[PDB]
Parts: structure tokens; sequence; C-alpha cells
């Protein structure tokens, strides 16, 4: 009890109390506990010059007592006698009690987010960057990038990124590491908007970063600015590459924002960029020339001739494989099949015709002449609304005056058997471009007062608002819900106002709160899909709080099932814990959770070679009930998606029970529609394509999760098998060096020949018709070296990229 | 990227925390929903009954039995009751419509 | 760095003691998962 | 209750099987309905049922019938609740805790008996439960009995 000092009056006697502290206080750690009410005296003291010294002692024994934001109190008080000394350890604790105390601070002056902000004091934001010499006189970027995420303040980071040497291009993969932790999207792009900038004052150019922000801090003057720049620096070869990143993984909004202010050689060169009519050229050669199919199974599946379900099943099947060949000889090799066609089947019979005939833009609508939708009334009539739901297919993204042809369509002929393709025609070429007009005449369309129809004019609808998160659209939909006796155009409309909201994040859950809340499960699964493709490549716990709320206390097995769907939805930027938390949810009694959630394992994962959702699909094909058995069929071939025999041995093993099960009389028509469906899903794009949701920039592909999400559900509507082929995109490894001109390049991959089989020394490629690619094999891949072009900007992923002439 | 990683640990940590009373929740309501399927077992069936001249049990969770009509018939237990109080010889009431063996 | 990796190393536990304690709550909901399925096959034994 | 409609005969030219949008269809089967039922499966056809609302008077309706379980006016059965509350209601506790010494010293065998048999014969007995119950009713015995200090005071 060395405290009882300081009753006497004259502070030497304290100078030398806290002398007999600092030594033998080992023992007497918890001797001063009590008595800290006497070190007060001293603290509250301010005549007395040694009180620092005394708020360190007292540090000590509240560092013994566990106390540690009343230590760091007292260490602010401490004054610089403080922060000079650290030895034993007395450092990493304080130090972690500062910086977590400071850093939720800054986060919590963030949200203010300016204006009456707490005080800060200076020793303890002096000690950030005065230990923070530690990281810089180290050189250690990892630390040093991690206190700046840390601080969560733009002015030390803006040190930390002007630290010396390199560093030369880590500012980009360190956004990733921010955006793979981020949590929103507040301070994100305000700290993402600077580091262009001083990529743009660096010496040396690099158009990743920009391309980073172009597709993450996402405003419509950015890229106009940075194109500018690029027109104004007269820009032509290396600039390549960033356009075609705003054209692929941009909106198509942001292509409108971009082309406007800039049209405010290469005036030619935007319009064929922004267009993308090149790329739908080379994909259509790529398809004709590289095509590998195998007609032996579709001839199985063929003579077949059930009369039951089996109309969509070919069709949808070989349509997927063979998508964008143009050269079909399906009517030819199948034809009585074809004449048992009846009801919907002649819709999806014409609705494949635009499927396989996806691309190829300029002829698609003379060379259909001999299967336009006719409209010889004896009446087919979903013949002749399929036809325009082909054309709607084709159309779908960009477009062209064929949407003028299939809206003055819809004006004519009759209804509502048009509105059924055609309007989703009308709506699907115009998605994403919000098109005015259309919301118009489909209102006066939507009062026609039919069924069937409620779905045509709802995904219509909804495409065409996507992403504008309108008012007056919204509320029309919900106004008309009342007075209508359908279900169908609840549905309709339930996706409608679902698409109309993509990427809203906490923006949405004002609506999504009343739609959740509302006892109309059709309303309810509407809010799914709403809150699905609004937290679309968020892991956010908001949405699973009512997401998942819905999906256990709910007594409707459908929206349940839509509910444990989303997470295929949501969560496929980490597909890996799916698995994990929907193992046992794949064990429930109801099929319809089984169901639901083996399409989630199967859209999530399906971009990963992961064999842990192959091994839970294992028993889901294994169980009693069909449909379940179904879904496991489609999404197995939705985990091995271009995944040959050496990515997983499962491959052939499920191909062989695929063809069993179809050709096996005694299993279910439901269960094995999913046979041929997979079976057209693994070969899509004769194997060349195939579905991706995540780009290698970090944006999501928007008509690819907006294709699978409706394509969700395939009973209600079976037309919804052909928006699937929208989600399939190319793979391949494009050589074009440049404009028209094609060079002759062949380059080496350091896999095995078994890896390069598509059912060494050098692999032979493409030499842009470009070659298929795997994922997995675009890292091996090396640019040739002895060949006369060589690309400037590194090569890693497919695609296509710049050849420079050397 | 050690403090990178260690603020991407957390992550899976809450989304497991929030399956952790996600499931709690969840097996909660299930175990309810289990509990009236008990109420259901018993409430099945009858209330009035009709017993019958039962002779032996055959192999697991079925048996032979006739009725107070006399005829010998093949019918799944009652899942419960499988054996103790069935006996070789006994007379048990069988289900009024399907004459199962409750 | 004092910061720091050697500082990473308690930063790190706190979430690695966290870790064995969410693993120790994760058997907890995997137990009664068994439990859980257990009554559901049960469930379909009532439905059977 | 069921569903049945008459597939049209001269149809026996062309083919037996539709529908188009199998949804309610292939959903309607299930069960399959036995076998004599669907016995009628050829030469007929069930249909779907759906309940539309309607739901004020689904609701009110819903809440008629749970008047049997909640209580029947929702202040009087409960009410009544308070009329015998313990009464007479304590006979009963007299048979449960008959029923606690009946099953409960059948139950203290128990686990000495699987200490012979090493162990569990699976089992439990259940004999689990129970009397929680009527400390459920005890929850009754609380706050009802509770009340009286607002009843008997203003």
């Amino acid at each position: 009890g060395i405290i009882s000092l300081l009753d006497e009056d004259e502070p030497q006697l304290k100078e030398f109390a806290l002398h007999k502290l600092n030594a033998v206080v080992n023992d007497f750690w918890a001797e001063i506990s009590e008595s800290v009410d006497k070190i007060e005296v001293l603290y509250e003291d301010e005549g007395f010059r040694s009180r620092q010294f005394a708020a360190l002692v007292a540090s000590k024994v509240f560092y013994h007592l566990g106390a540690f934001e009343e230590s760091l109190n007292y260490a602010l008080g401490a004054g610089d006698l403080f922060n000079v000394n650290d030895n034993s350890e007395y450092v990493e604790t304080i130090i972690a009690k500062c910086i977590d105390h400071y850093t939720k601070q800054c986060v919590e002056n963030a949200d203010l987010p300016e204006g009456e902000k707490k005080p800060i004091d200076q020793r303890l934001e002096g000690i950030v960057n005065k230990m923070f010499q530690r990281c810089l006189d180290d050189h250690k970027y990892k630390q040093a990038i991690g206190i700046a995420l840390e601080t969560r303040r733009l002015d030390v980071f803006e040190k930390t990124i002007l630290e010396s040497n390199d560093v030369p291009g880590m500012l980009a993969y360190s956004l990733k590491l921010c955006m793979s932790l981020m949590q929103n999207k507040q301070f994100r792009n305000k700290v993402l908007r600077v580091l262009v900038k001083i990529y743009m004052n660096l010496e040396k150019p690099d158009f990743i970063n920009v391309c980073q922000c172009l597709i993450f801090l996402d405003d419509p003057q950015a890229v106009s600015d940075i194109l500018e720049k690029l027109v104004k620096e007269d820009n032509l070869l290396m600039a390549y590459q960033i356009c075609f990143d705003l054209y692929e993984s941009a909106s198509q909004q942001f292509l409108s924002s971009v082309i406007q202010n800039l049209r405010t050689d290469q005036t030619l060169k935007m319009i064929k960029i922004l267009s993308g009519e090149m790329a739908i050229e080379l994909h259509l050669q790529f398809l004709i020339r590289n095509n590998n199919t195998d007609l032996m199974i579709l001839k199985n599946t063929k003579d077949a001739v059930r009369n039951s379900v089996c109309h969509t099943a070919t069709v949808i099947a070989n349509s997927f494989m063979h998508c964008g060949t143009t050269s079909d000889q399906f009517l030819r090799d199948n034809l009585e099949w074809l004449a048992r066609a009846t009801n919907w089947a002649k819709f999806t019979a014409t609705a494949s015709l635009g499927v396989i005939h996806k691309g190829h833009e300029k002829e698609a609508l003379q060379l259909m002449a001999t299967y336009l939708p006719k409209d010889t009334s004896p009446g087919s009539a979903y013949q002749e609304g399929g036809g325009l739901y082909a054309l709607g297919l084709i159309h779908a993204n960009h477009g062209g005056d064929i949407i003028d042809y299939l809206l003055n369509q819809l004006k004519n002929a009759s209804n509502d058997i048009v509105r059924h393709g055609g309007s989703l025609g009308l709506g699907l070429a115009a998605m994403g471009t919000a098109r005015q007009d259309v919301y118009d005449l489909l209102k006066t369309n939507l009062y026609q007062d039919d069924a069937v129809t409620g779905e045509a004019a709802g995904l219509a609808l909804g495409l065409v608002m996507l992403g504008s998160k309108n008012a007056q659209a919204i509320e029309d939909m919900v106004g008309y819900a009342q007075e209508t006796q359908h279900e169908k155009i609840l549905r309709g409309l339930a996706v409608g106002i679902a698409l109309v909201m993509y990427g809203r994040m906490e923006e949405a859950d004002a609506l999504i709160e009343s739609l959740c809340r509302d006892k109309d499960p059709i309303l309810r699964r509407s809010g799914m899909y709403t809150v699905a493709m609004a937290y679309c490549g968020s892991g956010n716990n908001k949405a699973i709080r009512r997401l998942l709320h819905v999906a256990v206390s709910d007594v409707n097995d459908d929206v349940r099932r839509a509910a444990v769907e989303s997470l295929g939805f949501i969560l496929f930027r980490t597909p890996e814990q799916c698995p994990s938390v929907v193992s046992l949810l794949s064990e429930s009694y109801n099929p319809h959770v089984r169901y639901g959630a083996a399409m989630a394992l199967g859209i999530c994962c399906a971009g990963t070679g992961n064999k842990e959702a192959i091994n839970l699909l294992e028993p889901m094909t294994n169980d009693p009930v069909n449909y379940v058995r179904q879904g496991a069929l489609i999404a197995s071939a939705l985990i091995m998606i271009q995944q040959t025999e050496i990515t997983c041995p499962k491959v052939n093993q499920f191909r062989q029970l695929y063809s069993k099960v179809i050709n096996d009389k005694h299993d279910d028509v439901m269960a094995k529609f999913g046979a041929i469906l997979a079976q057209g899903i693994l070969d899509a794009g004769g194997h060349n394509v195939t579905i991706s949701l995540q780009s290698r920039t970090g944006h999501t592909h928007m008509p690819s999760v907006v294709g699978v999400l409706v394509f969700t559900q395939f009973w209600f509507w079976f037309p919804l098998s052909h928006f699937l082929s929208l989600a399939y995109t190319p793979t391949c490894v494009i050589g074009l060096n440049k404009d028209l001109k094609m060079p002759k390049v062949q380059y080496k991959s350091n896999c095995k020949p078994s890896t390069f089989a598509y059912p060494t020394a050098k692999a032979k490629k493409k030499e842009k018709n470009p070659a298929r690619v795997m994922p997995a094999q675009l890292k091996v891949l090396t640019m040739p070296e002895t060949c006369r072009y060589q690309p400037f900007k590194p090569l890693s992923i497919g695609g296509i990229i710049i050849l420079k002439d050397t | 990227d050690l403090y990178s990683r260690y603020k991407k640990l957390q992550q899976e940590l809450e989304f497991l925390e929030v399956q952790e009373e996600y499931i709690k929740d969840e097996q909660k309501n299930l175990k309810k929903e289990f509990l009236h399927a008990q109420e259901e077992v018993k409430r099945i069936q009858s209330i009035p009954l009709v017993i019958g001249q039962f002779l032996e049990a055959v192999d697991q969770n079925t048996a032979i039995v006739g009725s107070t009509t006399g005829s010998n018939y093949y019918v799944r237990i009652l899942s419960t009751i499988d054996r103790e109080l069935l006996k070789p010889n006994a007379s048990v009431a069988l289900h009024k419509h399907s004459n199962a063996l409750v | 760095l004092e910061e720091g990796k050697a500082g990473s190393g308690l930063r790190q536990y706190y979430l690695s003691k966290i870790e064995e304690l969410q693993l120790i709550v994760n058997d907890k909901s995997q137990n009664l998962r068994r439990l859980q399925a257990q009554r559901n096959e049960l469930n379909a034994k009532v439905r059977l | 209750i069921d569903a049945f409609r008459l597939i049209n005969a001269n149809m026996m030219v062309l083919g037996h099987e539709p529908r188009q949008t199998t949804s309610n269809l292939g959903h309607l089967n299930k069960p399959s309905i036995q076998a004599l039922i669907h016995g009628l499966n050829r030469h007929y056809y069930s249909i779907t049922i759906n309940y539309r609302k309607n739901e004020l008077e689904q609701k009110m309706l819903l809440n008629l019938h749970k008047k049997s379980w909640m209580e029947g006016l929702t202040l009087q059965d409960y009410s009544e609740h308070c009329k015998h509350n313990e009464s007479v209601v304590k006979e009963m506790l007299e048979l449960a805790k008959n029923y606690n010494k009946a099953v409960e010293e059948e139950d203290k065998m128990t686990p000495e008996q699987l200490a012979i048999k090493n162990v569990g014969k699976q089992d439990p007995k259940r004999h689990l439960e129970e009397h929680v119950d009527v400390l459920m009713t005890s929850n009754i015995v609380q706050c009802l009995a509770a009340m009286l200090d607002t009843v008997v005071f203003k």
C-alpha cells in the first residue's frame, strides 16, 4: 500500500510514490485497486505536473483489474510521458482498444455524415499515424492497407497509397479485398473514386483500375469523363480493352449515358463497340465453326414419343446445345414428334426456332419465313404467339426496328394469343433500355382483361423498367391486381415488380416490408424475387432476416420454395458456404423445400467445381418424390456446366443416368423431364458456352440472373425454359488484333490433353471464329513469345482482347 | 492481407450465427408441428373401433389377424407399438375403414 | 510490427476464440439437425 | 371431398393425355388416390380445387371455429376458466398428482433397470413431459389468481 504517501501535501512525495510504483508494482498490481479513488486526487489536480505518470500507473492497475476503455480514458489524460515508452506488453492491448474505439468512432461520425461530429482527441489519433510509422518504415503494405481500411478516412489512406516504391498495381486487388469485406456502398465508392484519380496521376496508366470503378462506382457521368479523356488523349489501341469492358460489364443505361455525352473512324468505332454487333458476328462464326454436338442422344429422345410434358422437353434441350448455329436440321430429323405437337407445343416448337437462332441479328427475321408466325387461321394461335416470342429471344438486350415490328403486330391480328410471346418480345427487347411508350401502350394492352396474357404484360413491363425503380409503374401494377380475377396476372406482375428493382439493397426494403407483411402468398413470393434481385451479389444478413423467416413460419410451400431459391441469387458470390448452411435444409419432409434448395445449390455453385454440392445432390436424385429428382437432375447439370470427366467423376455417371431414366418408361414423366433438360444444360451451346452470373471484373451479369430467376419455375409457364438462353454466355479466347483484320496466332497451354477433351507440348487455338476455353485453363496459358502478334496487355482471362503487332 | 482476411473471417461466422438462431427457431416451430402430428396419430382413428381375432405376428411391423367376422388379413401395424403388448394371441381392435393393426 | 503482425496474433485470436465458440455452437445445431431430421423422418412416418 | 370429370369417349382417335402447364395436374394426381379411385382414372379424370379469398369472411369464419380452442366469446370460456379457476380444478390436480405417484413410481424403476440391461432398450417409455402441462395449469393458477389483486382492489 504505497498510495498512502499521497495524503501528504507536497508533490515530491507523489513523484517518489510513483517511483515506487513503476518498479515493484508486479506484486502490487492488485494492491492499488481500492486506492484508485485516491489516485483520482492526482489525476484531477492540474497543478500537479506528474498527473500524467499518475495516469500511467492508474492505467497499469486498471490493466490488471481488466478495465480497458477506462485505461484508454486515462491514456488520453496521460500526456506525453505515456506514448513515449512501450515495453513488456502494454502496447498490443491499448492499441487494440484505441484503434477499435477510433475506427468505430470514425464509423459513428461517417453516418452523420457531416456536422455535430464527436470530439476526437489529438493523442489517440496521434498514436494512429505515429504507430503507423512502423508500417511505413518497415515497408509492409499488407498491414499498412489493413489499418488504412480500419480508419475509414480518406486522408491518411491517401498517404498509404502515396507511400514509396511499388505497389505497382496493388491498389486493384486491394479493392478486391475491400469489396470482399465491404459492408455498405456509402464510403466504398468515396474511397474508390480517388484511387482512379491517383492512377491518372501515376506515371504508368492502367485501365483495369478504371475498369474496376466502372463496374463498381457505376455513375453515368464518370464513364463520359474518362472516355472524353480517351478521345482527348487520341487513344485507340489500348482503349479497346476498357471500351469492351464498358459494353460487356456495364448496364445499358450506362451505355446510353456514355454515348449521349460523347456524341454531343472513332465516331463509328464507338457505335460498333457500344452496339456490340461485331461480338454477335464473331459469336455466330464461333458457334457454327466450333460446334460440337451429338445427334444420337437427340434421336434416342425423339423416338420415345411420350404424349405428356415431352412437348417442350426435346426442343428446349437441343435448342440449348445448338444455340446460335442457324443450321438447324431438327424439323428435318424429327417430324412425327413435331406432328404430335398441340396447344402450347407449337408455341415452344417455334419458340425454340428463336433460341437456336439467338444472335444473328440481321437475317433472323427473313430466314424464318417458312416458320414465320402464321396466322394462316387453322387456329394454332399459340403458334403465332410463340413466333414473336422467338423474335423476342433474339432481340433481347440491344435491338432494332424489329421491336416496333412486333409492336405493330401487337396492335394488329388477334388477341390475346399475340400478347403471350409478342409482348414478351416487346418487353424483353426493351429490357434495361428504360423504354417509355411501352409502359403506356402496355397499360391499354393490360386492360384487355384476359388471363394467360397476365404473365405476358407482367414480365414485359418488369423487364423494360429494370433498374429504373420507378413509381407510377409499380403503383399501376399494384393497382390492377385487385379487380383482376386471374392469378397469372398476379404472378407476371409479381416478377414484374420484382424485376423493376435490381441491386437496390436497403433502398427497396421500404416496399419489401409491405410485400412481406401482406397475407397474399403470391405477393409474398413477389417480395422474395424482389429482395433477391435487390440483394444480388451481397451477403448481408438483413435480407436473410425476413427472407429466411418467411422460409420458416409460412404455411405455403410454393412461396417457401421461392424463398429458399433466393439463396442462389443473393449468395452466388460466395457459393462455398451454401452447401454447409443448406445441408440439413435438403432433408426436410416436404419436397418443395428440398426442391428449391436443390435449385439454390445448383445455381449458386454452378460457376464452381465444388464437389460438396454434387455430394449433397446425390441423395436428392434418390428421393422418392419425382420433381425433387427432376430439380436434382437440372441442378446437377448446372454444377457440371462445361466441366468434363476430368473435373468431377460424376459427369458420365449422370450423363448415362439421364438417358437411362428417359428411356425407362417406368419412371415418372415429370422427373424425367429434367433428364433431357439436363442434357441440354450440360451440352448448352455445343459445350462451348455456359452460364456465368459473376464476371471476372466483380460485377454481376444482369441478363443471366434475370434469365435464370424467371426460368426458376417452368411448370406455370412452359416458354420460361427459353429465357435461360439469355443466361448462356460465350467462353472463348478471341485473338482479334483490332478492327476487322484477323491475325493468325497460336499460343501454348501447359495443361495435359485430358483437360482439353470436350465430349502437352502446346495447345492449338484460334487465331481469330475464336476457340473455346475452360476458365481453369485460362491461368495456365501463356501469350506467344515468337509470334509476330503479341498482346500489349497481360493475358489472364478469355474473351476478346487486344493483340499488338510486333 | 492479414487484417484483410481477418476482416473476412467474421462474415461466415456471423452467417453461421444467424443460421444458429434460424435453425433453432426452425426446429422449434417444426417441433410444435410434430407435436401437432402427435395429436393427429393419437386422434387417429376410431372410436368406434372393431376388435378382431388375432392369430400371430408374421414379421416386422406387420402381422396376420382375423376380424370378428373371421377372415385373416395382412396389415402393417401401428408404428409406435410394434410388439410388447401385441403378443401371439390377443384380440386387436381393427381400423374402421382399413382394419389396420392398432 | 507490434501494431501489427505480432498484434494480428491477438486480433485473429479473437476470431479464433469465437471460431471455436461458433464451432461449438455449430455442433449444437448439427446434432439437433440429426434430431430435427429424426422427427422429420418420423413426420414422414406419420405421413406414411 | 373429391373431383371428377368424364373424358370424351369420342377422343379415342386422338390421344388421351393432355394438358399443358402440368403444374396443377401433376400436383393433383398425387397421392395417386389409391387404386379403385384411380381405377376411374380410365374414362375419368380429377380437377383441381383452390380456395379463393374473400379474406375478410375467411378470417372471421377462421376465428368462428377458433372459438372452440381459444374461447367462446374470446372472453367467456377463459372467464369460465376464471369461473372454475382451480376450483374443483384441484380435483383433477389430485388425479394429476395421482398420475404423479403412479407414473413416477414406475419411472424410478426405469433408470435402475437401464443399469441392468446396459442400457437403452429404445425406449424411452414416455413417461416424459406430461405433468409439465399440469405446471402450465399452475401458470393459470398464478396468473388468474394474481388477477384477484386487480379484481378485489378497485
